[PDB]
């Protein structure tokens, strides 16, 4: 072919842009040169530190070896330090057991045990007592045994929400209904929001609840007065939109956000 | 002379970072890509820092860094590991002719710009079967893999790669606090294995036929369908940590692997097979925050 012979010098003439030594010179080598110059340029040069120093920058994972019998930590590599917040010093020599959530120390016992591969996930401390979820991969190397791993992280009132069946329903409140209304979320939970509102309201609500379910997954603002656990009228603004669901399109529930006003 | 140039080629590949053995059968097009990546690779490293069989062996996935405009400039060497294809294979070349053209579009805006951080799910191809054997890329099968990395300064895109592991198909051990579930499409329960009692208190008649949805906290809902999308669209998925309504109170901290399960006769989609990782004991055990939780 035509551009066969073409993308050999693309190549060659990016080879050369690219061997300083090769690159540094008042013209361009020959290809029988460029091609001796880059030999002697990288017999002069992955780096093994660089594989470790990408997953930090991908993963924001850091390598450890642990013995197996024990839990002694037999290695940590330094990007503990970036990736936990802690010192070699602090993790070098040490148990993993201290280093983990104290619920995390069975789940930890039992990826230990004589038997291949592993993988786990769990939550470790991170000092300046705070808690970050890690990854763990890795496996067994004896060492009577040593466990080779890599941990890495992971990517991430005014008011009270609730969700409803589309009758009005209470089937979900967050705790700050307590403090937005005063009710504990059992007092709320299976009686219809109708049973809440101001007869005056009533059908503004159901008005609201008729069309938001027809306006289907769109929001919709509505503005009532709710009765109190000191049964004083509340005025309150509840945008709520319906919820469907991603495959069926059934509207699983109708999501709303009750604000006091 | 052609004879010279053959010889300084050779000298070329042995001095790859590679194999006598590898580097002994490369065509010359090759020995160009592999070189030129290998001295691009250090060019991007000198940027970011200013017993690797080891880091390798404890990988679940392989690193790529690629280029704003797709080209797969690096490629760690155990990705043969997990997707048949070899390094060596790809370097050089455009990731969009390996990934599912349904997804070059995502990739595409992952590659691009300010955030630097970088979350996603990309189908790429696989000449290695379930079990250790090999396939010609004519019977390439689609591989979902879990992207996490960074977006970098022309840019970089500085990503790990890993496989989900097929619920069908598994290397890896399992612990007490993993539970398995089986979904319709629209996330129903339609079986869920006798663990879930033990670790929320729910019994498996309590959740069949159970939308998932009306179990996770509604902080979380949201999010969830973006997970759910993601597993019917793609064939699997990772979920975040999400938080579920126990029994009795409270919440428990969750992540779900999903596989949509086909049926190897009629290949049609047959279920949902969730891995169910619990992250935490119950929390808010004391606030009651739906109806169920009332039995």
């Amino acid at each position: 072919e035509r551009r066969r012979r073409n993308k050999m010098t693309a190549y060659i003439t990016e080879l050369s842009d690219m061997v300083p030594t090769c690159s540094a010179l008042a013209r361009k080598p020959d290809k029988l040169t460029i091609l001796r110059m880059a030999v002697s340029h990288m017999k002069s040069l992955l780096t093994d530190q660089e594989l470790k120093h990408l997953i930090l920058e991908a993963a924001d994972g850091f390598l450890f070896i642990v013995s197996c019998e024990t839990g002694r930590v037999v290695y940590v590599s330094d990007s503990v330090t970036p990736v936990l917040n802690q010192p070699q010093s602090e993790w070098f020599g040490s148990t993993l057991y201290d280093q983990v959530h104290p619920d995390d120390v069975d789940k930890l016992r039992e990826q230990l045990s004589t038997s291949s591969r592993r993988s786990f996930i769990c939550r470790m401390r991170c000092g300046t007592p705070h808690f970050v979820v890690v990854h763990c991969t890795g496996y067994i190397k004896a060492w009577k045994f040593c466990l080779v791993a890599i941990g890495r992280l992971q990517v991430t009132p005014t008011e009270f929400i609730s969700r409803h069946n589309i009758e009005g329903i209470f089937t979900f409140v967050d705790h700050r209904c307590v403090a937005t209304v005063g009710y504990q979320p059992q007092e709320l939970l299976g009686k219809n929001i109708v049973e809440f509102c101001h007869p005056e309201d009533q059908q503004l609500l159901r008005d609201s609840f008729q069309q938001v379910v027809k306006l289907k997954g769109q929001v919709l603002s509505v503005m009532f007065r709710f009765r109190s656990k000191t049964r004083e009228w509340l005025w309150m603004r509840t945008s709520s939109f319906t919820f469907q669901n991603p495959y069926s399109d059934e509207i699983e529930y109708i999501i709303c956000t009750n604000t006091n006003v | 002379r052609r004879s010279k140039e053959t010889e300084v080629f050779y000298e070329l590949a042995h001095e790859l970072p590679l194999p006598h053995s590898v580097s002994s059968h490369l065509d010359k097009a090759s020995i160009m890509r592999l070189a030129i990546s290998f001295l691009r690779t250090h060019k991007l490293l000198s940027s970011v820092c200013s017993m690797d069989n080891l880091y390798l062996k404890a990988l679940e996935g392989f690193i790529a860094v690629v280029t704003q405009d797709g080209d797969m400039i690096f490629l760690s060497e155990n990705i043969s590991k997990f997707m048949g294809l070899t390094q060596v294979e790809l370097t050089g070349h455009s990731i969009f002719d390996f990934t599912h053209p349904c997804d070059h579009e995502e990739i595409r805006e992952n590659l691009t710009l300010v955030s630097t951080e970088r979350d996603f799910f990309m189908r790429m191809k696989c000449t290695v079967t379930n079990r250790g054997r090999t396939v010609n890329l004519k019977s390439a099968t689609w591989k979902v893999l879990h992207c996490t990395g960074q977006v970098r300064v022309l840019s970089c895109l500085i990503i790990m790669c890993e496989p989900i592991q097929h619920p069908s198909h598994m290397d890896i051990p399992l612990d007490s606090k993993t539970f398995l579930s089986r979904h319709s499409m629209d996330m129903k329960f339609t079986y869920c294995d006798d663990r879930i009692l033990e670790l929320i208190g729910y019994h498996p008649e309590e959740l069949l036929g159970r939308s998932a949805y009306e179990f996770y906290h509604a902080l979380d809902s949201e999010n969830m369908t973006k997970s759910h999308q993601n597993l019917c669209t793609k064939g699997q998925v990772v979920s975040g940590q999400y938080r579920m309504l126990a029994k009795h109170g409270g919440y428990v901290w969750l992540e779900t692997q999903g596989t949509v399960i086909y049926n190897p006769r009629n290949l049609q989609p047959q279920c949902i097979m969730c891995v169910n990782y619990v992250l935490s004991e119950i929390e808010k055990n004391d606030v009651v925050f739906s109806m169920d939780q009332t039995e």
